[PDB]
């Protein structure tokens, strides 16, 4: 039911089990010159 | 565990002598300020679900920490953050009723680097939550009772950092 | 391309194209593998050219991004990097086709009437592609950067 | 000869001329000449590859500063700022600057001085502090280079802390939390304690 | 197994089965005899 | 590079601490990199440097320790 | 704990975004190999006393680690060692089936390098055991699924070494 | 203190036998990838001050820890932390060249869980920062040496805890 | 000199040089005729690089060339180019030595002390030798520039 | 190895590895393929090289064999021939290691007082490894027996 | 402690110019003769005990100074001179690989003259011992490597005198 | 404080409190009411000092504000006013304590390693706190501005 706080560092501070504990990736978005360049229509076939 | 009464009669036990007039004057210095604390401990006990409500909105809310990427994002983490704050009001009223920060060295400053470091809790937001909580508590309890309560809030965050 | 430019050169004189012109096609296609290798590393490093050549531009000339200038604001700086991003797309188009003609038929017919109307200085937008030339050749090797740099020099040569 | 016996015995914790048949012999000749002083014979011993094979490359950099002070200064570290002065020297220039910053200190030359060997200053030879009473005699034992986790900085920082989260009866009474087995940090194998 | 088939019969509950499990000699050898005493207080308190 | 030095360094603490006095006015090679920390240490005790002479080192190099 | 779907949710939850078109192909690469991993586990479990038999037959048997001057020698320490090798295989079935090594880092790699120095068993023989377990397994299951099982074998060997 | 060369020497020395063909295969594997690590150890030691100001500015700056209360609020503790984190990049590229994580274990990783709990620093923000140092070095010396760097950053963060 | 590092290593243990160490000297001496040929490309192209890498510096860092910077004015930037020209000169000492100890005891013992007082940004100096690296490595053959690029590379990291 | 002795020399200076040290490791792994041919050559000729070098040991020094010495016993010479095989265990290690680093801590550190304790003459081993060296230089070609003989003659003077 | 590599660098820096054509021809003079110096060094490192064994038997033994009444009558002194003679060969080896007497000038020469006269060591008996030792190494190493051996043993023999 | 510094010096000589430091402390504590009504007026006008020295810095150092400098952009130049907010906040701790051990332990002892690791010029802060001094001496009266202005002048000496 409970576990010692030094023992939780043994369990969950590994490399594989860290993304569920704190933030890890922090994706920067598309930069605003790229999304100003798209024709707001990402797919087109015969009308090319 | 001890208070102002049981620090005097602990320190005067261990010398072997009885209670003397130098130590009874220390008890009367606690008995002169005892009536101030029971008025102070009553009003916080009727507002324990509301001091926490305002102080989270003072410094924590609408921040990075409330937002995803911050720590108190998931509802599961969020309630806990009220609960891991609500011990800091209940144990601070106990030390205010004691007149000694010996409870605070004993129940609520043991793992308080190592639990919060091994759980992703930022230390620097908890210290900013507590003097956001001290400002609304000393506003609620008065100027005289606010500095006696203000010792035991600043005893916690000094030991927590 | 040189295939398009030699068909219509032979179409107006209305005969089959000469082996002096056919050998230029044969040297074009046999060097066709190398020019995709120039382009496909620039497209894979597309974001890490424009962010630095833009920052080398505003550091060199500060009045553009300064308030009162044309590109002031986070929106106006962003759209004045697309105006740099559009030229990096055409330079990668000109590297694949071998000639400057997909830039000449797209990018540089009326720039002196475009930016006179839009208010941006034409001298400053020729400085940004010079910052783009100094970034992209550093990301390419010693031999291949010279043939890529000629199409960078034609873009500065059309605005100036 | 029994001086240069004891100079090896002070620095390298045991007579490694008698027990391992090795020690740099050109340095003794400059020592026995009277050319270099006994302060210099310690310092040129401290920068030797015999010392960094024995007491620097086997330990953590925080453990080296506690281990060098028992060698050259003859005492434990007394203060966490006095640790933190010497720990910046180890990031500055490594071992050769750390032995330079300690043998040339005024703590050295007031006590040992110029033409005597360093001797470890235990209880009775001078007055001893009460702040580091525990890990100083523990550092003065012969079991000092096998305490791998550092002594002083784990309790110079702990005096400013509150009571650390462990078992109530010490860290050695706290098992590792795995599926089975009941493993324990045995305090006699590696001194966690 | 003579601790076990009392549970399979239903003659004991599980809480009585845990007590008759951890009074055996195989538990006593593994976590009481071969340990320090206040370690062995703490580890049986950890498991049960 | 190292150079010898004759220096006489009294202690000004042996009245207080009551130690065995070692007899100064020594000669030792101090190396070039470690000398000015050791030279300043002679000034903190107030000892007087008598003679500094370059033993080895050929003064004026740009490379070669 | 978490698997290849839960992690790519939790990679895209803490950013605050939805599931974009940059994370669906992380799921679509998982769901393409979804039928491959379930056939890989069902030949492990049918041979699980023979993969552990052929692994020790190339490394530990007839050596002098099972000599009387050896670690393996008493049969209490043998049957633990097969069982301490059972728990490396059975969790390697799990992480291949999950597609993420997080179950290895919680329970197998909990304190395993610090237990082994506290016990005195050698680590350099254990990496020789699991790398002998890797060459038996990839022959049995198949050279497709032996590649993805070889990652989670060596992830234990990265944690032991 | 061991190399990937000398561990194959030492593990073939406790048995007392000579160099077997698989042992020479381990030495011929390290000799085959010998020139890759020295092309990385130049480039990381070139930008050793550029990575430490990039991974800190990625995942550690503008948080609460540089704000008051946190463990980076001091200029004594900012400059201690870059001193705490230059060691992790310097000893990793030491261990990159030797091919053995034995240098990290007895120079860095021995007292590091016990000093960091004693001084009261976040282990969870340190292991954030060393993992933030991974993708900077992976995007600097290419994917081949960076994945070969990533076995020795993830030996640091495995050994912190 | 890689010889002198081996002498102080063997003197510090009072022993002769090991045959592991003498194999390093034997590979050093038989490559020493290659070592002088690296410096003769850089000495004969000394003025080409400095005029190039000056313009490579001043596009990437024109905070120096703008007034208020450390080298503003044409008398100052001539002194900024000879501070570059010392470092191209010193690398040709360090290439033919085999060691980096002529770069050390001449150039980078107190370089964070001198350039702290002199007011110049030392990150721009570390930009400047990096701007000197990209053109000088392209002038060499790629096998020789692998070794010669490393002596450039210690000058980058020991700056900042 | 030569890598660890490059690292722990550069760890005590608390810097990174110098490029003077980084060509030492780079030339080491190119020449590592030569010395592992020596390690296969010494290991295959192991059973031959013990008995003939001991045969030349006995005619040079009969004091071990004769009564009044140590090895006057049919078991007591068999530990001597294993003891010669214990050193050729080490000699093939340091050839692959590129140093005498496996010669040091496994084979040479305590031997001056170990053999003083046991009663065997330390000078008597110093021709037995030398008699081993004269056979090991015979099976090997002279451009490889020069360096493989050099690992032997390090240990010869280190005994006496 | 400077080299023929470094002294042509130092002479090119006390001027302040580049490597000129005269500085090239000094360096190629070193690299042509440097291949035999390493081959000279392996032989004298091999016979470093055997040379000194018969160097004393030519000149030191059965004379007045190894007799009673002489200098070397004590076993400390006869051990000291072999320790003095192994250093003279080892430092002349160090002068041989650099090719300069600057290695020989810094370490050994500054204190031999005034302290042999302080300890009563006969310099006029020392010099014919070591110039006998310079004769016996030329028969061991060959004549072409023997000439540059002879110019640094003269440099010791000039420094003693 | 001074009271710590008088104890710690008297503790090192292991005597009692001298008649010297009995009168340094007594003269400090009868000036204790004077220094707090110095230090209140800094905190009472902290929004004016930061705004005026922020106005005074950026005209002196326009390389910072211009793009490619460090404090460029409305989030970054808000942090440089916050970067100066701490140093005004620290000086009020030093005026109350009567010494600079609040300045030393919090805002001095690792500054040059930190500001090199952030990209800002170190001496540009040393102009700014000097510009912060020039608005703080216009607040106070004359006999107190020599006292509180010395604590500003200590902070300049830590930077440069
Ligand atoms: C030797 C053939 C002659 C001789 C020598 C002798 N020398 C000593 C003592 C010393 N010699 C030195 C000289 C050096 N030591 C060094 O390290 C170096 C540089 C590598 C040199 C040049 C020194 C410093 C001493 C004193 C140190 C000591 O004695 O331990 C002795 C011993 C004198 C004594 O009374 O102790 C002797 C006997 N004697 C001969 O027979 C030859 C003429
Ligand atoms: C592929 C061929 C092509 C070109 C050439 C092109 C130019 C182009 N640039 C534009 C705007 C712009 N371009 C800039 C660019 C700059 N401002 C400066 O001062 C700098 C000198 C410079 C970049 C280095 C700015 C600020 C605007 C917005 C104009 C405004 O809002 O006033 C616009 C109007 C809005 C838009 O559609 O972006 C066009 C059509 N579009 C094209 O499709
Ligand atoms: C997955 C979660 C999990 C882990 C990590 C686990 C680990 C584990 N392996 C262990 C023991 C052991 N481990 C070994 C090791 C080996 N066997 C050999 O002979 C070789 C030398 C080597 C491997 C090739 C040995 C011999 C023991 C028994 C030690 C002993 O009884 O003294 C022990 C001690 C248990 C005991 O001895 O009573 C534990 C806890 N059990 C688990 O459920
Ligand atoms: C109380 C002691 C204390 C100090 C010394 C301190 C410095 C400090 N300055 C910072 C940033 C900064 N400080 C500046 C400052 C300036 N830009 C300029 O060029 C001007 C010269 C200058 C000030 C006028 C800038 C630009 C940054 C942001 C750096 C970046 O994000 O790249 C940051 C990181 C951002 C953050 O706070 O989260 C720290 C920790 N913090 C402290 O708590
Ligand atoms: C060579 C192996 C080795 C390491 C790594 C090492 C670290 C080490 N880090 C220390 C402090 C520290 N380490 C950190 C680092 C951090 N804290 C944070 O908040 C961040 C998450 C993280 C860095 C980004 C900080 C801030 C301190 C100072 C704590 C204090 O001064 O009280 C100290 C105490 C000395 C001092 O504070 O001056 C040591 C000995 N010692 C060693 O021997």
């Amino acid at each position: 039911r409970y576990l010692t706080p030094g023992g939780l560092s043994l369990r969950s501070m590994r490399v594989g089990t860290l993304a569920e504990k704190m933030t890890m990736v922090k994706d920067e978005p598309t930069p605003r010159f790229v999304e100003l360049g798209t024709p707001t229509d990402q797919m087109k076939g015969e009308l090319e | 565990m001890q208070d102002a009464i049981t620090s005097v009669i602990n320190s005067s036990d261990v010398q072997g002598k009885y209670l003397d007039a130098s130590a009874i004057q220390k008890l009367k210095a606690y008995f002169a300020t005892g009536e101030l604390r029971v008025r102070a401990a009553t009003t916080i006990s009727a507002n324990a679900a509301n001091i926490v409500k305002e102080a989270v909105a003072k410094s924590l809310l609408y921040s990075d920490i409330t937002r995803p990427g911050g720590n108190m994002y998931t509802t599961r983490r969020y309630a806990a953050c009220i609960r891991d704050l609500d011990y800091y009001l209940r144990y601070a009223t106990y030390a205010m009723l004691a007149g000694d920060p010996s409870i605070l060295d004993e129940r609520v400053l043991n793992g308080l680097k190592e639990t919060y470091n091994s759980l992703g809790v930022p230390i620097g937001a908890t210290v900013q939550a507590i003097q956001a909580m001290k400002e609304v508590t000393a506003g609620l309890v008065g100027a005289d009772a606010g500095k006696e309560m203000g010792i035991y809030f600043d005893y916690i965050c000094s030991g927590l950092s | 391309s040189i295939v398009t430019k030699s068909i219509v050169n032979a179409d107006a004189e209305a005969r089959y194209l000469s082996p002096g012109e056919l050998d230029r096609i044969k040297s074009f296609v046999t060097s066709g593998e190398r020019r995709v290798r120039i382009a496909e590393t620039m497209t894979g490093a597309r974001e890490r050219i424009i962010k630095e050549a833009g920052n080398q531009l505003f550091q060199k000339r500060p009045d553009v991004v300064s308030p009162g200038g044309n590109a002031y604001g986070e929106e106006m700086t962003a759209t004045c990097l697309r105006d740099l991003d559009y030229y990096l797309r055409l330079i990668t188009y000109g590297i694949v086709a071998g000639d400057v003609t997909p830039i000449e038929e797209i990018g540089v017919v009326g720039v002196r009437e475009m930016y006179k109307s839009l208010g941006t200085p034409i001298e400053a937008v020729a400085e940004g592609v010079r910052a783009m030339k100094s970034v992209a050749t550093s990301l390419l090797s010693g031999e291949d950067a010279a043939e890529a740099g000629a199409y960078f020099d034609y873009l500065i040569g059309a605005m100036s | 000869l029994d001086v240069v016996k004891a100079a090896y015995r002070q620095v390298f914790e045991r007579d490694i001329t008698r027990a391992y048949s090795q020690g740099i012999s050109d340095l003794e000749s400059k020592f026995k000449n009277g050319e270099i002083s006994t302060k210099e014979f310690i310092r040129r011993l401290g920068k030797s590859p015999l010392y960094r094979q024995q007491f620097y490359s086997r330990f953590v950099n925080s453990r080296v500063v506690e281990l060098a002070a028992r060698h050259f200064l003859g005492r434990g570290l007394s203060s966490p700022e006095e640790f933190s002065k010497y720990f910046a020297i180890v990031t500055k220039g490594g071992l050769a600057a750390l032995v330079d910053a300690m043998v040339d200190s005024t703590e050295y030359a007031d006590y040992f001085g110029e033409e005597t060997v360093p001797y470890l200053r235990g209880l009775g030879t001078e007055a001893q502090e009460c702040r580091n009473w525990g890990p100083q005699i523990d550092l003065f034992n012969y079991s000092a280079p096998f305490r791998k986790v550092p002594q002083f900085v784990t309790l110079f920082g702990d005096y400013k802390q509150p009571l650390r989260d462990q078992h109530v009866y010490g860290i050695g009474n706290d098992p590792l939390e795995i599926q089975f087995g009941a493993i324990f940090p045995k305090e006699t194998r590696s001194p966690k304690n | 197994t003579v601790a076990e088939i009392k549970l399979e019969n239903g003659d004991i509950t599980v809480r009585e089965f845990i007590r008759i499990l951890a009074k055996s000699d195989v538990f006593r050898n593994m976590y009481w005899t071969s340990l320090y005493v206040c370690k062995a207080i703490e580890y049986i308190h950890r498991r049960l | 590079r190292s150079f010898k030095v004759t220096a006489c360094v009294p202690s000004q603490t042996r009245i207080r601490t009551q130690r065995e006095l070692q007899n100064t006015y020594f000669t030792k090679l101090v190396p070039y990199d470690n000398w000015f920390r050791e030279q300043q240490r002679i000034m903190k005790m107030g000892g007087k440097i008598v003679k500094v002479e370059l033993a080895t080192g050929k003064p004026g190099t740009n490379t070669g320790l």
